């Protein structure tokens, strides 16, 4: 393999993981009495709604969780918890739950490809084929001269029609949710149960079309914007190494940035609870006193410092207002 | 501890820090505990009312040992931001003509239409429009149907409303992109009381005469509202088209004045009383 | 006071105006104001007119020099360009016209 | 000194809404 | 006496009781320059949606 | 899972299409695709159904109501109604067919 | 976006290729032959440059 | 403390204006 | 003291080139 395919020293080998096993069987939720429920999702035939079917059957293991001196997590089996249960070693934590906000997605601005063409073109074929059939066999124009041919009517009633057509047909849609009535949610404790939002909620809410995604397919474009609105827990925790867990790579420590690990809250109503997202987030600090150790982000989380949430909306808009450019 | 701003035709924002052993902290903890998941609060004191939805809440754990959660609030106006003005409320979003929605006549009657025809599109309504759709004698006997409503405007009579002719339009804007100019221009505030049963008044009544009798009897029963329905309505804080002040002393007193437009559109006169 | 602005063309006003605020709309009255009339030899000279009616002034007023015996003023207006242009139409192609 | 750095921080985040939704 | 709108109100309560109320008199830029930068950033979000229409 | 997103039109697919993933596209196919051919006398009749066949069906419905003897349901896709067209071609010019 | 002038080259090209290929023809060669006497193909340029223009 | 920071706060709100106009 | 709001400064100057390039 080295002989076939040389690599020069420092190659760049870039791959894209599947740490979420989401479509096929992971774990959303459990509890450190009976264990982490094993589940699946399916996206349902409107695009938007997520149905959760539950593992009945006992769990099962990767051959990997076998073998001698392997460490680390896969997606089918995740196994770390960080417990808030006293004796824990966790120096400070917060666990922050955001509520989904809107009910159904706006799309648009501009018609789907071939719509605004396909009515000039009817607009310059009618005017064009009409005073053809007119100079043709019906009739011509008296002028001081003599008789005059009507001119070509397309291109000007194409014109003076551009402003009343462009941009009317098939230019938004409207893509609804169940939110409102009753949802199954990939949240622990909401995976077999049917919830909703409740009777009053926001409505509406426009997906950004400065790439003009809603013209490839307007479904993935409310995809987006349904997973930026979503129901969400994030933990942050700041932890020493290597006790209980050691943080490395697949097969060197437990987890790695974007694993599923659980964790369980202090103070929460029901003790046992344990939440599972993946590390979005890793930071290791060293001072001439020794380390720090890690502060670890559990599901995703906006940025503490407010003035580095004005740099995230700044880096979207230059993303944004870069393709309006073009 | 508890938090709550109000801010003129914008978004405020109220917080909460709780125990954790309070009871109603595992009632916001606890997601599994409501069938209908989202929390409101209210705030009440001399009249006013603060009322928003929670958009999150973080449980923390301390260094120094503090354990505690914080809840935080938007406000009710937030709903504006997340309604768009349709070019035309009427028809599918396959096919929207006119391709702006505008509208021509006094600011609050131009504003609060503009929301109520989003409401009813909103609400999935089958009512036909009247001439003037805000006139509170066209909505009943069972005619407008509102008893299941989130959101509604409150009527007026048309006649009445001294607010400055003005334009309000939109091609999906938000309502508070529509309204932010209209608003700012116009020198007028948009309020919205949430009515809750068994201590408000029924949010249209009103007692208009000689004798002082109820203008519609049995309002109550002719316009039904559910409990939390968000009643919208326009004020006119600022009398600078008719007569307020706008400075004075406390030797002699506030100076009365009126505002008017020249014809350029640009320089306003100021008329003292 | 003295300053009010100028109503936008086809803005609705207290009453809701033709479409009674949008909600007399429809696809088909909408089209009929962009797509050229469905036409057949027996229509056609009928269907000129309504799209001569569509064009501006700036338009018209270059077949002004050619028509014969225009009244004093016509094509001061759309509608009195339209009825000028019709009056000067011939019931024969410009071919029979030229061979005869 | 660092927690009332934080405590300013928190009261910010808590006004952003005002002006943002996620 | 210099006449104007309030703009904004603010109510604190604490476990020491009250703080009572800021009041803003008058249309007043924010206070925090971090406030003054998202404010912005709204105005610029509302002006690419329309920019994209 | 049951749900799946509809495949673009010319989106590549493994295989990478007919244009290998836009490898073999190149600017003299390209320009086949928008520019009119290159036409003359002994061409022109060749190169007309070929600009016929760019045109959206809903253009060329225009003609259905003009041709003779049209087939059963020919106008339901764009060759049968370019079909229908060239069937009613005449190869003599309008002029030629008055006079005589 | 285009350099100035190379979108409209192109697009005058395609209202000269319709508009002459069929003045050409009906000078010509053919004519379209409709139920009532004879109808000359219509100016084609327009309508070209229209479906042409997002390719 | 906290005037510490609202004399830091001052003085960005004067600097932002180069970048800032109404 | 003014050194550490400084030093808060530069670890923000830090993680703002997660969102910001030249």
């Amino acid at each position: 393999i080295a002989s076939l395919i040389p690599l020069r020293h420092g190659c760049l080998v870039w791959d894209i993981v599947d740490n979420s096993g989401w479509g096929s069987e992971t774990a959303f939720g459990g509890s450190l009495l009976t264990g982490l429920v094993r589940a699946v999702m399916n996206i349902a035939s409107d695009g938007m709604t997520e149905g959760i079917d539950i593992y009945t059957g006992l769990p099962t293991y990767p051959g990997e969780y076998y073998t001698p001196g392997f460490l680390g997590t896969y997606p089918k089996a995740p196994h770390v918890v960080f417990m808030e249960s006293p004796y824990t070693g966790i120096e400070s934590s917060k666990f922050t739950y955001t509520e989904a906000t809107d009910t159904s997605f706006v799309l648009g601005g501009q018609s789907m490809p071939g719509v605004n063409e396909v009515i000039s073109a009817g607009i310059n074929m009618g005017g064009d084929f009409l005073t053809s059939l007119i100079n043709s066999q019906l009739a011509t124009l008296g002028a001081f001269g003599g008789a005059i041919d009507l001119p070509p009517l397309g291109g000007i009633m194409d014109a003076v029609a551009r402003p009343l057509y462009e941009n009317v047909v098939l230019a938004f849609m409207e893509i609804p949710t169940l939110r409102a009535a009753g949802l199954s949610l990939p949240i622990a404790g909401l995976e077999d149960i049917v919830t909703g939002l409740g009777d009053f909620h926001y409505n509406e809410g426009w997906v950004d079309g400065a790439d003009k995604a809603f013209t490839i397919s307007a479904i993935m474009a409310a995809r987006a914007k349904q997973w930026a609105t979503r129901a969400k827990h994030s933990h942050e925790i700041q932890v020493s190494d290597a006790a209980p867990y050691i943080i490395g790579e697949r097969g060197h420590g437990h987890f790695w940035l974007g694993d599923r690990v659980g964790t369980t809250v202090l103070g929460y109503p029901d003790p046992y609870t344990i939440f599972v997202e993946r590390v979005t987030k890793l930071t290791y600090e060293w001072t001439s006193d020794g380390p720090k150790g890690w502060t670890i982000t559990i599901g995703y989380k906006e940025p503490e410092d407010p003035i580095l949430k004005a740099f995230e909306l700044i880096q979207y808009i230059n993303s944004n207002l870069g393709q309006l450019g073009i | 501890s508890h938090k709550f701003e109000f801010i003129e035709n914008e978004t405020g924002t109220a917080s909460i820090t709780i125990s954790l052993d309070h009871y109603l902290a595992k009632w916001i903890a606890s997601h599994k505990g409501r069938a209908r998941r989202n929390v409101h609060v209210s705030f009440d004191k001399q009249g006013a009312r603060w009322t928003g939805r929670m958009d999150h809440y973080d449980i923390v754990r301390t260094k120094e040992g503090d354990v505690y959660m914080e809840v935080v609030f938007k406000h009710d106006y937030e709903e504006l931001k997340h309604i768009y003005v349709w070019a035309n409320p009427f028809l599918r979003p396959e096919f929207q003509f006119p391709k702006l929605w505008v509208m021509f006549g006094p600011a609050k009657w131009a504003l609060l239409l503009t929301l109520f025809v989003n409401i009813l599109r909103l609400e999935t309504s089958l009512w036909t429009l009247p001439d003037n759709p805000l006139d509170i004698s066209e909505w009943f006997p069972f005619s407008l149907n509102p008893g299941n409503w989130r959101n509604i405007v409150k009527p007026f009579p048309f006649l009445a409303d001294n607010s400055p002719l003005t334009i309000v339009f939109s091609r999906f804007k938000s309502f508070h992109d529509t309204a932010k100019n209209v608003l700012a221009d116009s020198q007028l505030t948009i309020v919205c009381r949430r009515y809750f049963h068994g201590e408000d008044p029924h949010p249209f009544a009103e007692l208009s005469g000689e004798l002082g009798l109820p203008l519609i009897e049995g309002i109550a029963s002719l316009i039904p509202l559910r409990h939390g329905c968000l009643v919208w309505d326009i004020v006119d804080n600022s009398g600078w088209g008719s007569e307020t002040a706008f400075g004075g002393s406390l030797l002699t007193g506030l100076v009365r004045a009126v505002m008017n437009i020249a014809s350029d559109g640009m320089t306003e006169g100021i008329d003292i009383y | 006071d003295q300053w009010v602005p100028d109503v936008p063309d086809g803005a609705f006003v207290i009453g809701g105006g033709d479409y009674r605020y949008g909600q007399d709309m429809t696809e088909d009255i909408a089209r009929s104001l962009f797509q050229v009339p469905d036409f057949n030899p027996a229509n056609a000279l009928l269907v000129l007119p309504q799209l001569l009616l569509r064009l501006p002034l700036e338009a018209l007023q270059k077949f002004k020099d050619f028509i014969p015996n225009v009244l004093e003023g016509a094509f001061n207006t759309v509608a009195g360009a339209v009825d000028a242009i019709m009056g000067a139409i011939r019931e024969t192609p410009r071919v029979l016209e030229q061979i005869l | 000194v660092d927690d009332a750095i934080a405590v300013k921080n928190n009261e910010v985040n808590k006004q952003a809404l005002t002006y943002t939704r996620r």
